[PDB]
């Protein structure tokens, strides 16, 4: 009965959706060509007699990335009405995705949409992944945001957005496409997760012990943490987390709604059969500063929700016990306010695992969804970085090329300093 | 003759319904299907106030249950005695509250009562005299409070004259599920006062206790958190579905430990509980029983009973007993204790026996008290609530289904007076 | 014991209905032969014993054409009494087909008519294929037309004509033709369907994913329309719709009768593995701008009426479902005065699919006639194109030269800027 819609912008969203789909169809019992040798129900439609077809729309103005879908293993899966491409590119640009290229692209996607959402009864949310700093993932991301409003409005959207790091950063311009795609987010995304690939990197490195990660390797590990999201839908626990649950759980202010993850245990195959992997460990994990997805320090911040998702075998007796033993411990703190600060849920499914993976098969494990002052402190020097660019006039030519007026940027700007003394009013 | 009709709301209390509905049947000796495969005959003369006799001998539960979302309706089916339910009774949404009473009492359970409205009607219309309807949710979330609240006022005004129980759930500090708890507790709890003739406020961090030390569980489930629950609401009907040397039926009960209008929560109790080493050891006889009874850590409402008096205090005893070494008991206690009741009610005992016993145990016992002891169990929840509403936390959730923050402390106010009135004869 | 003529006029008639043959061949399980290996009575006499001849009469002014269908497949089912053929071509002229060539040959063909028409008892109505752009499709038409109304009057007639594009057009003086052939079509014709080559163009390129078309894929697609008018008759459905009732239902007044068409679903082999059609999608299919027959704006336009006809595995359980959708959405709106306004047909039969066809084997198909002030603007600007033309006489010396009158063209521009307005009126 229930269903969501997934949306994939840019070539980030289009990479990471790849490696969720796969998951997925590990998960069900799947084979690429779509007929199985119920749970499935709210990612796949099943057509005619065997056919499972993913809620999905994957936007890309370049072919590359789309096309090597269509070639590779997944091409039964698709169809090309599902897979949209472009001609010309947003070429790590906002005013290109938004104003001049997002116009045409975006009237046929609507109405694909539109057939896709129409067809499901169920509408329990959306799902957006894309990158702050790319290029399309940026400009027709907040056209289409805004374009979503209209249309349902209440119906509830997230996001997992790749946030942009300070040391390790792949572009030069990615500080100017932070700044003007968060002025859509604020107004119209319910709740947007954010995960930096430093964090990542660090992570890959110490835990899993492999020195030479790609992209295939934090694809994987993200997709595990989407699916720690939707696991409570699809599988029927003993306690059961709704997305709006979960938003009327950790969302508690209409300006902050910039909650973090994080996920335990990740650790190698040879790692697992010393390493006894215990609750009261693993949601220490969740709390180490460590472990966590954004380059952030959780000594600094204070948690003023945060919901903890339990797969495997898990039952409330320990969790309650560890629950009680975060609270008693000073390191962890709260907000004077907020006296009860978990939402707690269970599942019996167990976490998959895929073929050929890095992650070890796995008893129990856990994904902490945190709101916090210690992302706060994250902006602060984005917003340094993107001053000094802006303040001798650098990039912006090709900026105003595009049809972006000069005042856009006071906007945004100005805004997003506003935005910072919120956490710190709400923290006092 | 006097018939009870049960309605069921939330997860957690649908989940408790499941459960009670098979340990009713197990009791009386119905099978999946319905046929009745029992032997003894004082089974069949009471049947009629929990199963309506239907074509070709097979029985049906006089039940309602209802939800906001079609996921929990699922297990229930699948599992044991899920066939004995008539699929008429099922009522469900699509929708979901999303742990939020604003949007579970006005916009979404509004859309979804009117069904339930006319569907208990039939209900009533069946039965030949109803005496009350029983009620099972929790206070905790939106599904089951919003929804159950607002049922239960309308009933008011069609049924003025008839006896309501409610069997709630209401949160816990350490234990703490939802993080709006104390928001959906301060609103769901108002309509509670003024709309209900009795209320046993349950509370999951006691039986947790109970669980680990006198059961002696390894490895506990709400399976066992169920079956212990079931136990209380089996015990309290017992005098309608079997004859007795001194029966005691709701209304009395209700009449006995409700002296003032306001005051009328009570805090459920059960006996003997023992493990599978004290099965063997402990002497089951009715001193026994009673000591146990009466101690602050066998209670399932988390609170010091010792810190204040109880107002009243009644018993349903089970099994054949001698009435010398019943009645005896009660007093010895009282004597005891005597600054542990109050002194301006003397004789605040009252006791029921029954004569058919629960299948395996030999006696039973299942305790309801009054007391001062719940201000502790109220004073924590407006304490978090006073914490979270000093900077409007979580409020936009509640604001945007039209609800202006003079209706928190209207709801807030009614609340401190309640607490207050216990305060008042402590 | 029903009974229903073709008739076939100049190249464009010819070649459309070739296809159409074929299909209903098809169909019924007949070889080219004539020879079967009931239903197919309407179409088909069964001369003495087994030699099915089609009830068809193909009028042209060439040879070309109708000597392509006796060195053909199709040889053994016609015989030369059947096929008509001149010596001068109408040479796209209007003038040429209707008063110089036209008296001739149309003498010829009404007695082959009679001699048709008189051995079928119970006739229903006839259909008369062609194009107004043509030469031999409007100036012979015209004539047989109005030929027509002596013999019969109030027995039916229905023609499926092939409307001009502003855009892709490939003839000079097609505005000409089509202003004076509709003078006839206004009083004699009791409804005829529109079809524009260009907007079948796109659903080729788009749907079918085609880019290579030519007319024998748009033939096909003609005749799957075609058939679904007539399916009704050869076939028992739980609800029938016969001509009459047809005309009953969608003509309401004297001046409009012309309904367009559209056609669903209409897509690629594997396309049909994927795409799982519901009976809601193909109803959208039929409401939606892109899979018109004819260059309009049904955005401007409103339906007075409009008769669906669903062929294949349906039932009224969930028709009824889809009609209450439409009627509750604003996108698609209505005139005031019509508050129920649709006409829903259903039949068991499946629509067949060609050997080496375009289009995909289905289960469910359907087909839309509405009435409708869309198709009111189309001919604003063929007025325009026509005005300019005329206003320095140009190509009228040709006209001239086989005896048109200067006044005809006066009573036929003014008469269709008349007929502009009607629908105006009809519509405030
Ligand atoms: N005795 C039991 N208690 C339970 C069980 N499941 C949950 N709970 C308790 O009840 C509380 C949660 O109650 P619910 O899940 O029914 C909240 P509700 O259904 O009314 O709203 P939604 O969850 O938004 O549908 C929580 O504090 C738990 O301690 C159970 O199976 N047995
Ligand atoms: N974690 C992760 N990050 C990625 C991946 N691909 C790209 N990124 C990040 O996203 C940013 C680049 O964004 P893109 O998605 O390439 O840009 P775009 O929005 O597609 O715009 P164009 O490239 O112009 O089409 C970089 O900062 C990368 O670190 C991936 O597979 N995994
Ligand atoms: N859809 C479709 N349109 C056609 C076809 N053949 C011709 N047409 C259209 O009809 C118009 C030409 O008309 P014809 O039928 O060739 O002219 P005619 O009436 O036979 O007159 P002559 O050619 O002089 O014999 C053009 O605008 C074409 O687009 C066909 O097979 N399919
Ligand atoms: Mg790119
Ligand atoms: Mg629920
Ligand atoms: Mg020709």
């Amino acid at each position: 009965m229930r269903e969501c819609i997934s949306i994939h912008v840019g070539q980030a969203g289009v990479q990471i959706g790849n490696a969720c789909w796969e998951l997925y169809c590990l998960e069900h019992g799947i084979q690429p060509d779509g007929q199985m040798p119920d749970s499935f129900n709210t990612f796949f439609s099943e057509t005619g007699a065997g056919k499972h077809v993913p809620r999905a729309v994957f936007v890309d103005l370049e072919p590359t990335v789309i096309d090597e879908v269509r070639t590779g293993t997944y091409r039964q899966l698709f169809h090309p009405e599902q897979l949209i491409t472009g001609k010309e590119d947003a070429a790590n640009n906002y005013a290109r995705g938004h104003y001049t290229i997002g116009k045409e692209i975006i009237d046929l996607v609507l109405d694909r949409i539109r057939k896709l959402a129409d067809q499901c009864t169920g509408l329990q949310g959306f799902l957006v992944f894309h990158s702050f700093g790319g290029g399309t993932g940026s400009g027709f991301t907040s056209l289409l945001m805004e374009r979503l409003s209209v249309d349902y409005g209440k119906k509830s959207k997230l996001e997992f957005s790749i946030y942009p790091a300070p040391q390790v950063s792949t572009a030069v311009v990615e500080p100017y496409n932070s700044i003007l795609t968060t002025h859509t987010t604020l107004e119209h995304s319910d709740c947007a997760f954010m995960v930096d690939n430093e964090a990542i990197y660090d992570i890959c490195r110490r835990n899993l012990d492999i020195e030479r990660p790609t992209y295939t390797n934090l694809n994987r590990l993200i997709s595990q943490i989407v699916s720690s999201i939707t696991a409570s839908l699809r599988f029927d626990g003993a306690l059961n987390v709704d997305l709006t649950e979960f938003q009327t759980n950790l969302v508690p202010y209409p300006r902050i709604h910039f909650p973090l993850a994080t996920y335990a245990p990740v650790i190698s195959a040879e790692k697992a059969y010393h390493e006894q992997l215990s609750v009261a460990e693993i949601t220490n994990a969740c709390f180490e500063p460590a472990n966590q997805m954004v380059k952030c320090d959780p000594r600094h911040g204070k948690y003023m929700a945060c919901c903890l998702l339990y797969r495997g075998d898990v039952v409330p007796k320990d969790v309650n016990a560890a629950i009680a033993t975060i609270k008693t411990k000073r390191s962890i703190q709260f907000v004077d306010w907020c006296p009860t600060g978990f939402k707690v849920g269970i599942n019996y499914q167990p976490p998959t695992v895929v073929p050929g993976g890095d992650l070890a098969k796995v008893q129990r494990a856990v994904c902490m969804l945190s709101n916090t002052t210690a992302i706060a402190e994250a902006w602060a020097r984005l917003d340094h970085k993107f001053d000094l660019m802006y303040a001798k006039r650098a990039f912006v030519h090709w900026y105003v090329g595009e049809g972006m007026e000069e005042g856009e940027f006071s906007e945004a700007r100005e805004d997003m300093a506003a935005l910072e003394k919120d956490y710190e009013e709400v923290g006092v | 003759m006097r018939e009870i009709v049960h309605i069921q709301a939330g997860q957690c209390g649908n989940q408790i319904g499941a459960k009670f509905w098979e340990v009713i049947s197990d009791e009386h000796g119905i099978d999946p299907t319905g046929t009745y495969h029992g032997d003894s005959d004082l089974q069949l003369d009471r049947i009629s106030v929990y199963y309506n006799e239907a074509t070709g001998g097979k029985y049906v539960p006089r039940a309602i249950l209802v939800d906001l979302e079609p996921g929990t309706m699922d297990s229930v089916r699948s599992g044991p005695f899920g066939q004995i339910f008539r699929p008429d009774n099922f009522v469900f949404g699509q929708s979901g509250a999303g742990n939020n009473w604003a949007k579970g009492h006005y916009t979404e359970g509004a859309e979804l009562v009117d069904s339930v409205l006319d569907v208990v009607r039939k209900e009533a219309e069946s039965c030949d005299c109803l005496q009350g309807f029983q009620l099972t949710h929790s206070l905790g979330g939106g599904t089951g409070s919003g929804m159950g609240t607002l049922l239960i006022s309308k009933i008011r005004e069609e049924y003025p004259d008839r006896i309501m129980n409610t069997f709630s759930v209401v949160p816990s500090p350490k234990v703490s599920d939802t993080v709006v708890e104390p928001y959906n507790a301060t609103l769901s709890v108002h309509q509670l006062v003024e709309n209900t003739d009795e209320t046993y406020c349950i509370d999951n961090e006691a039986l947790y206790d109970i669980c680990f030390r006198t059961l002696k569980l390894t490895t506990p489930t709400y399976g066992d958190l169920n079956h212990l629950v079931s136990a209380t609401m089996s015990g309290v009907t017992t005098c309608l579905r079997f004859p007795g040397q001194l029966n005691a039926d709701l209304r009395k009960l209700a009449v006995n430990m409700v002296p003032f209008p306001r005051l009328h929560f009570f805090m459920p109790g059960f006996a003997p509980l023992t493990s599978r080493g004290s099965q063997q050891y402990r002497a089951l006889t009715v001193p026994e029983l009673t000591q146990q009874v009466f101690d602050a850590k066998n209670m399932m409402a988390a609170c010091d009973p010792r810190h204040g008096r109880y107002l009243t205090v009644a018993a349903v005893f089970r099994g054949r007993m001698s009435m010398k070494e019943v009645d005896e008991q009660m007093l010895n206690v009282q004597n005891k204790n005597s600054s542990y009741f109050v002194e301006w009610i003397p004789n605040n005992v009252k006791t029921a026996v029954c004569d058919i016993p629960p299948r395996g145990l030999k006696m039973a016992v299942t305790f309801i008290g009054n007391s001062t002891a719940i201000q502790e169990l109220f004073k924590r929840i407006s304490e978090q609530f006073t914490a979270m509403f000093r900077r409007k936390a979580f409020l936009h959730w509640y604001t945007g289904e039209g609800m202006d923050e003079m209706e928190f402390t209207e709801a807030e106010s009614n609340m401190n007076d309640l607490v207050s009135e216990y305060q008042q004869y402590q």
